[PDB]
């Protein structure tokens, strides 16, 4: 849709700062996001069987979630500058390549993030912008192609 | 005419979003992006800044300049609550441009358009009108001697 | 009589430094519990109580 | 030179101390007052900006303009390419004209004294002295 | 319980570690700081330079390393931000153990040192630092990370 | 214009104009102030002296004029105090227009000047003055008062 | 002499600054302390009113009596006939005794410094200097 | 006698109503009106003020005097919260009247009556008794010294 | 191990009960009572204080000493909130004992036991464990320098 | 020496002024800063305890140690046998090193100036001067 750009980056990078937050807000922010993801594609629960995907509230999974957002953080936070972002994305690219993950799931996970973020930021939040960037970040993980 | 107090408050806030951190990085890119729009529309003005080496965008001799401009604007806005002082520095700011041979009354109306096109892109919730209003009052007086 | 009394309850719920947050929603009731305003009405149940799902009617 | 941390520290503390809007004018005023009472010889060059009455708008304006420049330098400071440039730019605005050397050593003395009050015991004197000094010499 | 890392203790650490990310240019900071932290490590123990060879530590400012600087420094973030959920934090760290286990050359003595370095560095960027609280928490973290041998 | 003399604008004016009447000797003030204001007007434009001839402007301290000083200065009060009720203020001022219409000799340029004078005077007695707000309101007033010639 | 506004301005500001009851003693004290620390030569003539210990009631009394007179002169200023008279009256109470004229120039320096703190940036230095000065010369 | 703290508070307020005007006009007329009542009752005292020119009521040499008297009273009242200092200046105020040849213990009791007759006319809500009480304590100590 | 913040708070209070009064009297008797327990257990140490005249208990040359010790402890505790400074003065406190020939690592562990036996008697609500914990951390750093 | 009351008064006021925990470090710092700015000659002997940077922990420690001793002396004084002893003990720690006699006269000047701020108008200057003085002489 939207391929992403310097300003739209700065915006998402900033807004993400507010939505991500810390402490419990985080432990929930992630929680909410995953619940929204799995609710969309229950099929995907099978992939996180290793980290108690059956019970979204299990510490193992809580860790996992909080751990995932972590990467997304680095992505968003890095992305402003192309030089570095490039690297992080590439790094991720590797941790993913080899492994089949349909583009169907990533789509849901994006939607999840977006809906939750919107719920968290109340009013100041540009949808298109996030969509565009979350996309660029995901592409960098799928290799898409 | 004189500017509404609410509008001033609006701007005194809108600005706090572009100025932002104490960092140069951000303010730089913005003020730059502003000038790039001034030059794309009034290319003549470009020449005026050879003194600061605009031919070397990342120079630093120039970057610093951009900052001074930014900060000079910052200083203005952050004075909107002290009228009397603003009214004076506002003059002093004119004199610093009248002695700069080649600066037209037009180039200013031009940089004004610049912000009004840039700012609404670097931050959301920008009251373009309110900005425009108080920015004009500021510009008018800055030119004002000059012509 | 219900609403009239419940109405009174509200006036009280308004007094005070609030159990839940501004953002957060107070489930009730016997035992308090704070969940996000975003957070109910997930469709998962927040509440033992089951507030996130018993308030039958959409105001809107 | 300075250290990168020794800068960030100042860049940061300057924020809290200086402040915003009126909070600044107050700072500027308090500063110049202490300076002029210590060395009334300065009321001389400040003749153009009613230096006799520091509470006047004319001077008030000046006061601000000054602090602002100081803000720039400090904000320049961390990143060398901008500082080196900014400093060079300041040197010019001065060389042309007479100023005493020692006046700046005075200005610095107070700027630190004042930030001392504003920031309290957290005030990283070391960092400032090492850092603001570099800004004075260059302009100087 | 008492032994390990108290609620107040980390509540403090967390608060103090946040003084850092107040401005949007976290990247520039995290990098510079993490960069310095690793550098000062290779300074005191060179056999490290070979471990970080893979990430072009030779070029401190090189994106290759700058990225790394983040990953690590950012991992420390994760650790700190999960301090208020032991089971999660535990898992989160155990995972970090495994990511270091398969990296031969990395020995415990390295962490012990990195810890001392980190403890001398933080108080240089944070005006409000509670050595006692931090040491307590950093210990628990560093240990659990290198636990896997 | 439309924008200006907003609610906040005049709310301000009103507040600042009150700093004046804190002490019971309003008369001494209003007079002295109004006296000076009119004097400084006749100073810059003499054809005025003949208009205020009827009220013995020749004797500034003369009761004849002192009374007048009040009437006018007091009228300005009325204007300001009705700023928060446009319809009333309107009527109140229109009335002032008529009281000036039948006084030949009084031309617009007079008010423009009186305005400039008033704007330079107020800030001399009021420590807290918001030039922008005042100019905005004084304009609306002075205009509506003279607007009928 | 002074301008009719330049007076009212002082008459008014004096009100806020000086204050009432205790608020005054505090002012007086703060004032004399700053004065005596700057020029300890003054502790001499204030020997009658325990000038060594400015916190003492003996001096405190004095302190107040002084400020009071200053109040008179100031509220005197506004109407010329009373001021001219009051001033003349003060000159007499002084001429007889010998003083050093510069002491008053000092007193004034501080009185302004203090009001500066009390009133803030609103403090109309100009008005005061022009006005209080006229009160000092008269006495001397 | 002694007086009561509440009464002091009462007066410390009652006064703020007579004093209250900023500068001279008001206080003058009042203090004057007070003396006129002193002279109409103890005409003798009149002579005592030839030094200030009472023969020239609007003189100014005299008006200023009235003010000094007023202010001297003001100073007293405005000291009622600092006892120890009041007790001293109260003495000093006596000595300034003992060296004034011709000032009787009576004239004071006379000016006391004066206020008690004037004040109740210049302002409403005047606690004549409360005033009287604390005024006497003040006078007694002033007068007493001279003997 | 380490010291918890809570524990610090515990002590910052426990101390306010022993120190409290301005008076030497109290602190003296306590610090003394502490040493008497050190000497009854490690009699050897006694000799070390002939310099301050321990043979003259009520001497004053000695009492003052006790106080200095007390105050030195006070200074420590009242530093528990400023870590970095404590860590330095804690060292300086070591050096002042390393140059004191005859002071063993043992005598310290001994005075530690002392307090833990005395304090619980001079005040109630004494968290012996909490004290013990933070006292050891303090002693360890003091002593260690010596050997 | 002192009076009995003149002491208790100080013993008491010292309490409120000095304070507890951090409140103290703040006091100490404020004190030494004012002292060193007035007479930079002192930064010399304080070389061992980083006297150049009074905000440093090294100096901070020192600062505290000092005030503490002052606390002792002040507490001491009432009971003569302890004071006489304590004072004698302090004299020794000083006699050996060479020092400037006038330094203490300075220290005192400020200690009072500071307590003045802390305590306000209640500050019994008399009592302190008469009392702290006695503590300085013995030391010196």
């Amino acid at each position: 849709k939207k391929q992403c750009g310097v300003l739209e980056g700065l915006k998402v990078k900033s807004e993400w700062g507010r939505a991500y937050g810390s402490g419990h807000d985080r432990e929930a922010f992630s929680q909410a996001i995953w619940r929204a993801t799995f609710a969309q594609v229950p099929e995907s629960r099978s992939l996180f069987k290793r980290v108690h995907g059956d019970d979204t509230s299990h510490p193992a999974f809580i860790a996992h979630a909080d751990r995932v957002l972590g990467g997304l953080d680095i992505a968003i936070s890095t992305l402003d500058q192309p030089a570095t972002l490039k690297e992080e994305l590439d790094h991720l690219q590797v941790q993913h390549e080899g492994r089949k993950i349909p583009d169907n799931y990533f789509d849901a996970f994006k939607t999840a993030i977006l809906h939750v973020v919107a719920a968290q930021l109340g009013r100041c939040y540009d949808r298109e912008a996030w969509d565009a960037c979350i996309d660029h970040i995901e592409d960098g993980i799928k290799g898409h192609h | 005419d004189c500017c509404s107090y609410e509008d001033r408050r609006e701007i005194r806030h809108i600005w706090d979003d572009v100025w932002s951190s104490s960092f140069t990085d951000r303010r730089v890119a913005i003020v730059r992006a502003v000038f790039d729009d001034l030059f794309k529309h009034y290319p003549t003005s470009k020449a005026l800044f050879e003194r600061v080496k605009i031919d070397e965008p990342e120079s630093g001799e120039f970057k610093s300049h951009l900052v001074r401009v930014a900060n000079g604007l910052k200083l203005l806005i952050n004075l909107l609550d002290d009228t009397l002082v603003l009214q004076s520095h506002l003059g002093h700011l004119a004199d610093q441009h009248i002695q700069r041979k080649g600066v037209t009354k037009e180039y200013f109306r031009g940089i004004g358009e610049a912000f009004a096109r840039v700012l609404p892109q670097v931050l959301s919730c920008f009251n373009v009108d309110a900005w425009n209003r108080c920015f004009h009052r500021l510009v008018a007086r800055i030119a004002k001697d000059l012509p | 009589r219900i609403r009239k009394a419940g109405s009174l309850r509200h006036r009280v719920e308004e007094l005070e430094d609030p159990s839940c947050d501004e953002h957060e929603h107070q489930c009730g009731g016997d035992d308090p519990q704070c969940i996000s305003k975003l957070f109910v009405c997930d469709g998962h149940n927040d509440c033992r109580n089951g507030e996130d799902e018993k308030d039958c009617t959409l105001p809107t | 030179e300075c250290l990168v941390t020794e800068s960030l520290k100042v860049k940061l503390q300057w924020a809290s101390a200086f402040g915003h809007a009126h909070e600044r004018v107050a700072f500027g005023l308090e500063l110049w007052r202490d300076i002029i009472d210590d060395h009334p010889e300065i009321k001389a060059p400040f003749s153009r900006v009613r230096g006799d009455n520091i509470y006047s708008p004319e001077f008030g304006a000046h006061s601000q303009r000054v602090l602002s420049g100081l803000d720039i330098t400090i904000s320049m400071l961390d990143t060398p390419d901008m500082l080196a440039a900014q400093l060079a730019h300041l040197k010019v605005q001065h060389v042309e004209r007479n100023l005493k050397p020692e006046f700046f050593d005075i200005f610095l003395k107070h700027l630190l004294h004042v930030l001392g009050d504003r920031l309290g015991t957290h005030f990283d004197f070391g960092a400032w002295h090492d850092c603001v000094d570099q800004i004075i010499d260059g302009i100087k | 319980h008492e032994h390990c890392c108290s609620e107040e203790d980390h509540r403090i650490v967390q608060k103090q570690w946040d003084i850092l990310w107040r401005d949007t240019e976290s990247s520039k900071i995290k990098i510079g700081f993490g960069r310095l932290l690793l550098t000062k490590l290779a300074k005191d123990i060179p056999e490290v330079n070979d471990l970080f060879k893979r990430v072009d530590i030779e070029h401190a400012e090189g994106p290759k390393f700058s990225a790394h600087a983040l990953r690590i420094l950012n991992g420390l973030d994760l650790a700190i931000n999960l301090l208020d959920d032991p089971p999660a934090l535990d898992a989160a760290l155990d995972h970090l153990a495994h990511q270091h286990e398969v990296r031969e050359g990395v020995q415990k003595a390295h962490f012990k040192k990195f810890g001392e370095i980190l403890a001398t560095g933080l108080p240089q960027v944070l005006d409000d630092y509670d050595a006692l609280a931090w040491k307590s928490c950093l210990k628990g973290i560093l240990t659990k990370i290198s636990s896997r041998l």
